[PDB]
């Protein structure tokens, strides 16, 4: 039970950020550019059983974007992301759709507008009215803050799997083993940890 | 392994091993499909690669490789069609095109390759665009007379034109230039009477719904700019709204259809157009109630189930009913026989905004906006709704959404975390809309509002939902009533939200009927200003709610306190009868107890409010002795803790007395945001023990540096030192900004500030640096820069210089420093510039560098100031006149900002800042075609005139930097830009030109005589 | 969902990071509840956490009572410390984990509850 999801949107609206968020649970403060796209598995588990995403990141900068349209073949779904606090982004989300609907002409399409968490927003939430016509859900959404990261992916599975009332639900927590720790390096988890006590953890100003 | 085989072109391209590799992309996973990946668009990628796409055509077995060959010949075809040879642009015409008629002909290959159709659809377009009409003037009769050799040919030509209307006139405003997209629409334009003919024959023809539906697909897109007369003047709209209403294979299509035909704005005079816009709408309201479901249909429940596209087409009836009433609904208002169809439309609507999503609501919640609105103004209008409006002031009153204000969620009733800004927007549209119709009929708004409330005292319907929605709904019409009807309607309410709170009686019931009054209560200040008596035991009541367990109430009592404070604050200055003393003074005598059990941040906000209510004071005498009564207490920690602090100064080490000094900066600064220029002898009560504070706690922090290295600037002790030197930059800040008396700013608080702050800021390690440093000199330049010309040069000598060094190695490093050095330079250019000219020339050189800087970053904080700052400079220097700084200011740096400008312009990564750098450009230009720089720009025969030297340099600028241009492309454009430099709008339309032109190759130069 | 077995020992909002050594940089990953469970059965303590809204495990293992928690140099509310096996992300990892709380008063509570689980464990 898995499905291509196909993710685009201007470079630096945060398309890896958002997946990787959901991947390993990290959030990225670096902007590496994705050089034509980043496929990686993804899976939720929900009431109706696990779903699986095939996430296929690609890059929103033209100089990077490989095969461009090419990637968008045989996607079932699609996030389509731009930027709340660059009005541009939110320009080009046209530009996006065309070139994926021109491929994919019935599929379920989320857009999101990132980055919500950044105080001086310039992308009014009275001025976001282009998915109405193309039947696009939409949602604001945070990588940073997690604000709604979720929604897009439940709203997916839910018209993917043809269910309304699908939910998440929480994954079974297997027993976890009894291990003692290894003496034969019982003198080098010294410094592994020396190094990781040393280096002081991110966001030090947040409420957690 | 070998599949980088594919990537050698010595020999011939093994096509198996071609579709191996995008077999393995498409289809596989992990290493191989990544190496797959890189190996496919290093081959797309390979300038010759287009010349294998025909044998992928011919030879292949994958669909993807012969797609991924598509997108090699629209690569060529969009950038480099023009330098092929004239017979190496026919074979790739000829190719494609046979591919084409090839696939439609073959049944199977047309229901199975859908794409790969549609892809050679868009790459014919494209090489339209290039060679159609002038090259290729009988395409349309072609397509036409080939439409009916078969059915699946005509189908697919419909998707051709479909994509040529959108290439033509929805998507060419950034992709062509303005006279080539003027070319192609006039084309279109002038053949489309024959494309018609044919859209309009296979529609009442009618063969089956595949060729209907991709017809009426591209007459949606002809819509968006055919003449009117195709529409009204012929019989297709009995068709839209009858035919294609019936078979739900075209009913989606047919009612975007309809939609962009009413969102025209017809020829209001000509009373046939009007009957047949009323007709069309009637038809399709009928083929609706009857095909589909009636106006008494469940569209909520409908909705939630979701079968088929049951969600698409209420979304689209939403837009479709919207969209026409809109614009049109008063034809429907005046002609009795046509009262049921405007009223049947309306609760189609009412049923819509029932449907639980949110955008969807948005989308009808703007149009009852548009309603209500008309209705609030327009004679004799608002009785033909008044059912409608009965029936809307229940689904709004039903589905309020949460407040900013009530800060109590469930989730168990538990505290907000963070900001629902989406939520935001939609309460302010549910609160407009309330107030119009409460406005329009304010006896039925009370009616339903007492009567659901009368069955939450019952218990008959109680909920958190139903009591919260119901008291948000209350809260939020606040201002409609007249006081008198107001005041019985909050008394009946806050007695019956009272009794309620004495009935559901848990711990989670107490704090959803705390959060419902303070809502209501905070949102009646006109009522409380004319009840003393209520208002002091509202506040008391806050006060007591201070002391909560539930976080939430706790904190919702504290933002309710002074939402309060700021709407009545002049009834808690004043002695009101029978009391003893203004209630300020009550509330100061006992604030250690009332704030008590706060967080520190509630304390201060609760200080904030006081200092509201103190600045109502205008007796001066009077004011201040309330400011110090206020301070008290911070005051006295103050004095003891610098009287301890003097005397053997290490007690700061003690991380209890850092966090007890940033906490008495933190009121002085909540106090001094409300109070403004009034908090001016609080802030000399502590001025100079603040500043030999910051110094001291300066020398601790360089100190611990020193000892544990730059890793003591993560440590809580290092954090909470520079906290305190933040918040006393706070401060000063605060206040600088508000102050009235300059006289005093300068005199007194400039010069011990900036020796406290400057050299410490610049003897610092660049990691230990206060980024608030530059925002406070910023509040300086800016409120007293002009008063200060020798303490504006002291702050640029003391920054420039460290921190651009700090910023100038990658444009992510120290963020904050970036974004506050350049609000700092774009104050002093604007209103100290003599400080730039006292600058050594080497410093100046920097400046300028500084700026170009700014120009290629891309956050929009630091590039915007970077442009601003170019362009007052620029300024700056016109405003000498002729002089040497100016003479010699041209002769370094014009063609600098003129070529770092241009770069920006054209590279494709700073679109954002166009409108900006176009203004910058227009300017430079316009000095030297005005004659208004006096000196040669050059080192070239003498006596030439700056504008031919300015030509010469840009045609040799572009000449080398876009090497694939024409020397005549290169001087039509020089020739319009320079021509256009006084006409904004014109100048940037020759710019946008260009920026397309050098995506490409052959672009033809007359396009910049387009204006 | 493998937990109704088991006793809710102790639960804290918290915020989990794991240490990627080679990067030499900390890499969130989890928000949500830490929960300290006790096994009906076998009395055995394990931290369990999930996030806030997939509810997806970050956090399965012993509260082993060899391991030790460790201050961090930028945190006075958080803790470090070692952990063998992990079976959060499916195999038995090994990690260096720091969790943060939103209050010193939270990190100390955690690190009482902690050890005396650890005394649970020794049994
Ligand atoms: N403040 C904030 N920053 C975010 C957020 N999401 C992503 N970013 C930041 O945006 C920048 C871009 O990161 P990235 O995820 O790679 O964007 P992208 O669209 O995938 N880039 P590309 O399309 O070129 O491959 C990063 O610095 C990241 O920290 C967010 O929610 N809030
Ligand atoms: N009987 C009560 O006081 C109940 C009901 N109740 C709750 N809040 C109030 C309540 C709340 C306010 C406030 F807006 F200021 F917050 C004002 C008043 C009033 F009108 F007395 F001026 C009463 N009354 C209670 C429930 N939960 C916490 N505290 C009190
Ligand atoms: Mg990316």
């Amino acid at each position: 039970v898995q499905f291509k999801l196909v993710l685009v949107g201007d470079g630096g609206t945060g398309k890896t950020t958002f997946v990787k968020r959901h991947l390993t649970g990290e959030f990225e403060k670096k902007y590496v550019a994705t050089l034509g796209v980043e496929v990686h598995p993804l899976v939720f588990h929900t009431n109706r059983g696990p779903i699986k995403f095939n996430v296929w990141d690609t890059a929103g900068q033209e100089k990077f974007g490989g095969l461009r349209d090419g990637y968008y073949i045989q996607a079932q779904c699609a996030i389509i992301m731009f930027d709340v606090t660059s009005r541009v982004t939110y320009k080009n989300v046209p530009n996006w759709h065309r070139d994926l609907v021109r491929v994919c002409e019935n599929i379920p399409i989320v857009l999101c507008g990132n980055k919500v968490d950044i105080k001086d927003r310039k992308v009014k939430a009275k001025s976001i009215v282009f998915h109405r016509k193309k039947n696009l859900q939409y949602y604001d959404i945070s990588a940073k803050s997690n604000y709604n990261f979720e929604k897009p992916f439940l709203w997916l599975a839910r018209k993917l799997i043809g269910d309304p009332n699908l939910e998440f639900v929480a994954m079974p927590a297997l027993a976890p083993p009894e291990v003692v720790m290894d003496p034969a390096l019982a003198a080098q988890y010294e410094h592994d940890l020396e190094v990781a006590q040393t280096t002081a953890l991110p966001d030090e100003d947040d409420d957690l | 392994g070998s599949m980088e085989g594919i990537l050698d072109f010595s020999n011939d391209l093994d096509i198996a091993l071609l579709d191996q590799v995008v077999s393995t992309f498409y289809q596989g996973s992990g290493v191989q499909q990544k190496q797959a990946q890189e190996i496919l668009t290093k081959f797309q990628d390979n300038p010759d690669a287009w010349q294998k796409a025909d044998q992928i055509l011919q030879f292949s077995t994958n669909p993807q490789s012969k797609f991924i060959a598509l997108s090699i010949l629209d690569k060529l075809i969009t950038r480099k069609w023009k330098l092929l040879p004239n017979d190496h642009r026919i074979g790739i015409r000829n190719f494609v095109v046979g591919m084409i008629i090839s696939m439609c002909q073959d049944d199977e290959v047309f229901k199975t390759q859908k794409n790969l159709i549609n892809k050679s659809d868009l790459t014919l377009v494209q090489i339209l665009k290039q060679e159609w009409p002038q090259n290729w003037p009988e395409f349309i009769p072609e397509l036409i007379g080939s439409s009916s050799s078969s059915v699946n040919v005509c189908e697919n030509n419909m998707i051709v034109l479909k994509l040529l209307s959108e290439e033509v006139f929805d998507f060419s405003a950034e992709q062509m230039t303005q006279a080539k997209a003027l070319h192609l629409k006039n084309s279109m334009s002038k053949e489309f009477e024959q494309i018609f003919k044919l859209c309009f024959q296979v529609l009442e023809q009618g063969s089956s719904s595949s060729l209907i539906v991709a017809t009426l697909e591209s007459l949606l897109r002809y819509l968006h700019w055919i003449p009117y007369r195709y529409i009204y003047e012929t019989n297709i709209l009995e068709l839209l709204s009858t035919k294609f209403m019936t078979s739900p294979d075209t009913r989606a299509i047919t009612l975007k259809c309809l939609t962009e035909v009413s969102n025209l704005k017809i020829p209001q005079d000509n009373d046939l157009i009007k009957r047949q816009t009323v007709l069309f709408f009637q038809n399709t309201l009928q083929q609706i109630a009857t095909s589909v479901m009636p106006v008494t249909a469940d569209l909520k429940a409908t909705y939630a189930n979701a079968n088929g596209n049951d969600q698409s087409f209420l979304q689209d009836l939403a837009m479709f009913l919207t969209t026409y009433l809109a614009r049109n609904r008063a034809l429907l208002e005046s002609d009795e026989s046509l009262r049921e169809l405007l009223l049947n439309a309306h609760q189609y609507l009412i049923q819509l905004s029932k449907i639980e999503e949110r955008e969807l609501f948005k989308t009808t919640l703007d149009y009852w906006h548009n309603l209500v609105a008309d209705l609030f103004y327009e004679p004799l209008k608002k009785h033909i709704y008044e059912e409608i409006c009965s029936q809307l002031r229940l689904v709004i009153i039903e589905n309020m959404v949460r407040p900013e204000e009530v800060l109590v969620v469930e989730n168990e009733i538990v505290r907000e975390f963070v900001k629902e800004s989406d939520t935001i927007q939609l309460y302010k549209s549910e609160r407009e809309v309330l107030v119009y119709l409460t406005h329009l009929n304010v006896i039925d708004t009370e009616e339903i509002m007492i009567s659901k409330l009368a069955r939450q005292i019952d218990g008959s319907e109680w909920s958190w939902h139903n009591i919260n929605t119901l008291s948000w709904a209350i809260g939020s019409i606040s201002g409609t009533m007249s006081e008198d009807t107001e005041k019985r309607f909050v008394v009946t309410v806050i007695k019956d939200l009272l009794g309620l709170c004495e009935q559901k009686r848990g711990k989670d019931n107490k704090a959803v009927v705390a959060s419902d009054i303070m809502y209501v209560v905070g949102q009646y200040p006109r009522f409380l200003k004319a009840h003393w008596n209520f208002l002091r035991t509202v506040i008391l009541k806050l006060f007591k709610f201070m002391h909560e367990t539930h976080e939430g109430v706790q904190d919702m009592a504290c933002d309710t306190f002074i939402k309060i404070v700021q709407k009545c604050k002049y009834h808690f200055v004043i002695q009101q009868p029978r009391e003893s003393e203004p209630f300020i003074q009550t509330i100061i005598r006992d604030i250690q107890k009332t704030t008590a059990d706060l967080q520190p941040q509630q304390v201060h906000t609760f200080y904030k409010a006081c200092g509201i209510i103190i600045s109502e004071e205008r007796s001066v005498a009077e004011r201040n002795r309330l400011l110090s009564d206020l301070m008290q207490l911070p005051n006295m920690a103050w004095d003891t803790i610098v009287e301890q602090s003097t005397a053997n100064p290490t007690l700061l080490l003690d991380s209890e007395t850092v966090k007890i000094i940033a906490n008495i900066i933190k009121t002085n600064v909540a106090v001094c945001t409300s109070m403004g220029a009034d908090f001016y002898p609080q802030l000399g009560h502590i001025y100079y023990n603040m500043l030999q504070l910051y110094r001291a706690v300066s020398s601790m922090i360089s100190a611990q540096v020193a000892a544990e290295g730059l890793i003591a600037t993560k440590t809580p002790k290092v954090r909470g030192l520079r906290t305190i030197k933040k918040e006393i930059l706070k401060l000063v800040e605060t206040y600088i900004s508000k102050a009235r008396n300059l006289d005093d700013v300068v005199k007194v608080l400039v010069e011990p500030l900036l020796n406290a702050v400057l050299e410490d800021y610049m003897n610092n390690v660049p990691d230990a640096r206060d980024a608030e440093v530059l925002n406070c000199m910023t509040t300086v330049v800016e409120k007293v820069g002009h008063m200060i010309p020798q303490g504006v040069i002291l702050i640029l000598q003391s920054v420039f210089e460290c921190t651009l060094d700090m910023i100038n190695k990658d444009f992510t490093e120290y963020p904050e420093h970036r974004v506050e050095f350049y609000k700092l330079l774009k104050v002093i250019n604007e209103k100290s510039f003599a400080a730039f000219l006292e600058l050594p020339p080497a410093a100046f050189k920097l400046f300028v560098d500084a700026i170009c800087w700014a120009f290629k970053h891309n956050n929009r904080d630091v590039e915007v100031n970077g442009l601003q700052i170019a362009l007052d400079l620029v300024k700056n220097i016109e405003r000498m006149g002729n002089v040497p700084f100016a003479n010699e200011f041209h002769k370094n740096y014009f063609f600098i900002f003129v070529s770092e400008t241009f770069f920006v312009l054209t590279d494709s990564d700073h679109k954002s800042g166009f409108s900006k750098q176009a203004l910058l450009l227009m300017k430079l230009i316009s000095l030297v075609y005005d004659n208004k720089i006096s000196v040669p720009l050059y080192q070239v025969p003498q006596g030439t005139s700056n504008q031919v030297y300015l030509s010469q340099y840009l045609a040799n600028m572009l000449s080398n930097a876009f090497p694939h241009l024409t020397s005549e492309q290169i001087a039509s454009f020089l020739s319009a830009l320079t021509k256009q430099c006084k006409d904004l709008v014109v100048f940037k339309g020759t710019l946008r030109d260009f920026l397309v032109q050098i995506k490409e190759v052959g672009g033809d130069p007359t396009d910049y005589l387009f204006a | 969902t493998m937990e109704e077995d088991e006793e809710v020992l102790y639960k804290v909002r918290a915020k989990l990071f794991r240490f990627d050594a080679d990067a030499k940089e900390w890499k969130e990953r989890g928000t949500g509840d830490c929960k300290f469970l006790k096994n009906k059965k076998t009395n055995k303590v394990r931290i369990l956490m999930r996030r806030d809204k997939t509810l997806k495990i970050c956090a399965n293992h012993i509260i082993a009572p060899e391991y030790t928690l460790k201050p961090n140099v930028g945190s006075d509310r958080s803790w470090v410390y070692a952990c063998t096996a992990d079976i959060a992300e499916g195999e038995a990892e090994a990690f260096t984990f720091a969790i943060r709380f939103g209050s010193k008063e939270n990190a100390d509570k955690f690190k009482e509850e902690f050890e005396k689980a650890q005394e649970i464990n020794k049994k």
